[PDB]
């Protein structure tokens, strides 16, 4: 248990890492697809 | 784009098991055992009309809301020609 | 100066009237055919049931039924989430097309109250004389 | 279509009025809430004798007028100027009849009783609209970014706030109010600008500093080692062609501009700055809501749109909150229209009807009806 | 005022007639407008069931002097906007079904095959120039088909 | 034990889920950055 537990937590890290890289490069998306639509 | 797998799982998984359940408290409401079993020799006759009658009735009802897609499916299709005649981008 | 040209589009006319009135017509003979294969389709999916002897046939019977009744049932059920499913998706396209035109003419699910003309019948019910939709009314001779 | 085609949103700023149908994606109408009134007798060529101009053409001809801000600070401080100002927005921006359209407004965060009563008055009985409803401002914001429960840190032109919000309902104690916006932060490049040794002599000069603000001004994370950098001089400088040559550089000032969102101190403030505020609107919900808010803070206004400043707050509340928590900074493309198109989804639903207050209601139960 | 006037002007005395008479049985204490509750009675009898919410939204949709009550002249407003709503529902029904009876080949458009055969399909007599200008006259996109938008337009009037 | 065990395969397949689904947005970038840039 203690094995998996420590397990569990680097890959729910490595994850929100992963989740929140995200929500930068998407919303930096958005963006990136707003100004060529209007220039 | 591989940390939105987890999403798939969570998402898909979630919404599906709702969707069975209710759709098992749902139909299981509309069902009322055949409770009636050796209670009188004639019952029979004028429940398993009963039963028929309910049986045709849902039927019936399948078929329309059968045919009621397909009439749906062709507005799709239309309505779907409409937004990209209406597209130009001009 | 195409003097002459009037008459064209009256034909297109003529022809678009043509149209329709062929259309209206055809209308209610696909409908009813449509009927018609309703109640084959009924026909042997569940065909005038007949009663059978007394003892273990009714009991049988029954029982087949009750238990075809949670299937059909089931299917029923299955068939109007799918339309759900379908009428939601012509939702959404009927916004992806208002928002990117304005109102357009036939939305798919079309909010309705009762007509007028269901009203008055409904309120008056034996002296209620009026086909009314559109036609104006002025002085006759 | 009735009212699906037929309800108008309008949003009510310090700066900029945002309007339009609900269903467009954004407002058909953005003009300046501005009432201007001529300090001369005399006429344009061709027009008669105005009473009153508004919007762009009471900024376009303010050397003539006396300029009025109905709004400030979010709140409406003169009724006679506003509804100038919404006439202006349904007969000659929309040109609309309002008599026909549902017309959802917005209000502000502590948007006091006796106003929100007010302008129902001036809705149902000057303007004659069918039926209206006022949204709260960062409650719209929120909404559209799909989500209920979030706390959104709004900042335009007059005022910024915090408005912590739990499946829907905005939180009156912990709402936080920074008077110091887009506006104070205009004319603050002003001067580290003429600082660097300029002029911002004519009007056609004042004008453009604000377009610089917008085009060229950056919120670094680490705005230490950022000023640090300036010195090494790198190629981080920028160069704004002004409405002549006269090519203006701005290397440095660029992002000194909006580190005062978060150091208050760069203009004699002694308010405390958006990242610790965020925090203490925080620290004053309940504690079982908190991980919800710190997951869901969502940006929204014009002044928050400055590159960059998603990433200093994303680490400037992670250095402030427990280690435990999980901090999400979400910061849409729209944001500048964020309360406008939270107004076009809602009013466009299918289950808002039931929400409109109608002239049924109102001439039946008075200001009070829609006040909730 | 102004409303309840075209209004009037739309309807035949015939029209007026009857509303009337309709109105009075709206109308139980014989006063001269519908109340908030004198609605609700009738509109169980007319097999709905509606809120005070609901109900004063119907009211004061036509209720020019906010007196939270309807007279036989905002009735008669209110009596013509839904003839005219009834009335278009019907036209576009009977259009949008006229046009998937042409379609048929359901690719949601009217090609000039297609338009060929339906015309050609009436009794009317008609030669191929015909068809291909009733086409190039209703095709406004000019690509070939009639989308519904078009055939909308095309049949616009047309009885 | 079981249960972090059933926790840690939930989180790790939420993952290689969202790690995949940004392959995607992260590429329809680099594309989505360079048009703007030449028009």
């Amino acid at each position: 248990v203690t094995k998996l537990e420590k397990s569990i937590d680097d890959l729910e890290d490595e994850l929100y890492a992963q989740k929140l890289k995200y929500k930068a490069i998407s919303e930096e998306l958005d963006h990136a697809l707003n100004d060529m639509t209007s220039i | 784009s591989y940390s939105s797998y987890l999403a798939k799982a969570d998402q898909k998984r979630g919404k599906k098991q709702t969707a069975r359940e209710t759709k098992k408290k749902v139909l299981a409401e509309r069902r009322k055992p055949l409770n009636i079993d050796h209670l009188n020799e004639d019952k029979l006759r004028d429940k398993a009309k009963e039963l028929w009658d309910w049986l045709y009735q849902l039927q019936t009802e399948k078929y329309d809301f059968a045919e009621q897609i397909k009439r749906k499916k062709y507005e799709i299709v239309t309505l779907r020609n409409r937004i990209d005649q209406a597209q130009k981008h001009s | 100066e195409e003097k002459k040209r009037r008459a064209a589009t009256a034909r297109r006319q003529h022809l678009k009237s043509a149209m329709l009135q062929l259309a209206v017509t055809e209308i209610e003979k696909e409908a009813a055919a449509k009927e018609v294969e309703k109640q084959n389709y009924l026909a042997e999916h569940s065909p005038p049931l007949s009663l059978p002897g007394s003892m273990q046939e009714l009991q049988e019977l029954s029982k087949k039924l009750h238990a075809k009744i949670d299937s059909v049932d089931e299917e029923r059920y299955d068939t109007e989430v799918k339309l759900q499913k379908t009428i939601k998706e012509l939702e959404d396209l009927s916004q992806k097309l208002f928002d990117l035109r304005g109102k357009f003419k036939r939305p798919p699910l079309r909010r309705v109250r009762m007509s007028a003309d269901a009203m008055l019948r409904a309120l008056l019910g034996s002296k209620h004389k009026v086909n009314m939709d559109l036609r104006a009314n002025l002085k006759q001779v | 279509d009735e009212d699906e085609t037929t309800a108008l949103v309008c949003d009510n700023g310090s700066g900029l009025v945002k309007a339009g149908f609900a269903g467009d994606d954004a407002p058909r109408a953005v003009f300046p809430s501005i009432v201007g009134r001529p300090r001369h007798q005399g006429v344009m060529v061709g027009m008669g004798q105005k009473d009153s101009y508004v919007g762009d053409e009471a900024q376009s001809k303010r050397g003539i007028l006396t300029l009025k801000y109905p709004i400030e600070h979010g709140i409406i401080t003169n009724w006679d100027d506003m509804e100038k100002i919404w006439h202006h927005t349904f007969y000659n921006e929309l040109r609309v009849a309002p008599e026909e359209h549902p017309t959802l407004l917005t209000e502000a965060p502590l948007n006091p009783k006796a106003n929100r009563e007010k302008m129902t008055q001036i809705m149902f009985e000057t303007f004659n609209v069918p039926a209206m409803y006022v949204a709260i401002q960062a409650v719209l914001s929120l909404y559209a970014s799909g989500r209920t429960t979030g706390i959104v840190l709004d900042s335009g032109d007059g005022v910024t706030h915090n408005v912590p919000i739990y499946e829907g309902y905005a939180l009156p104690h912990a709402i936080m109010r920074l008077d110091l916006a887009g506006r104070d932060l205009t004319d603050y490049l002003m001067k580290i600008l003429t600082e660097r040794g300029y002029s911002f002599v004519t009007t056609a000069e004042r004008e453009i500093v604000r377009d610089i603000k917008e085009k060229l001004c950056y919120v670094a994370l680490d705005f230490e080692n950022e000023m640090a950098t300036a010195a090494s001089s790198s190629s981080l400088e920028k160069s704004y062609e002004l409405p002549d040559g006269q090519v203006i550089t701005i290397g440095n000032e660029r992002f000194r501009c909006p580190e005062t969102l978060f150091q208050p101190s760069f203009i004699g403030m002694e308010s405390a700055g958006i990242h610790e505020t965020t925090y203490n609107s925080i620290m004053k919900c309940d504690i079982d809501i908190r991980k919800d808010l710190y997951a869901n803070n969502v940006m929204s206004g014009g002044t928050t749109m400055y590159p960059g400043i998603a990433d200093r707050m994303q680490k400037e509340i992670t250095a402030l909150a427990p280690s435990t928590m999980k901090i999400k900074i979400i910061a849409p493309p729209e944001r500048k229209y964020s309360v406008w198109i939270g107004g076009s989804i809602l009013a466009s639903l299918s289950t808002f009807q039931q929400m409109w207050i109608t002239k049924q209601e109102y001439d039946e139960a008075g200001p009070s009806i829609v006040h909730r | 005022t102004d409303q309840q006037a075209e209004a009037r002007a739309f309807l035949s005395e015939e029209m007026i007639a009857e509303f009337k008479a309709a109105f009075d049985m709206f109308d139980a204490d014989g006063g001269g407008d519908i109340s908030t509750k004198e609605l609700g009675t009738v509109m169980r009898m007319l097999g709905q069931n509606p809120t005070k919410e609901e109900l004063d939204a119907i009211i004061e949709e036509v209720d020019e002097d906010g007196s939270g009550t309807i007279d036989f002249e905002e009735f008669l407003v209110m009596m013509v906007r839904q003839m005219k709503e009834d009335a278009k529902g019907k036209s576009e029904e009977e259009l949008a079904n006229c046009f998937r009876i042409f379609d048929k080949n359901a690719d949601g458009f009217i090609d000039i095959e297609e338009l060929g055969e339906i015309l050609r399909a009436t009794g009317e007599h008609v030669t191929e120039e015909d068809i291909e200008d009733l086409m190039k006259d209703s095709d406004k996109n000019n690509d070939g088909r009639i989308d519904f938008d078009e055939f909308l337009k095309m049949m616009e009037g047309v009885q």
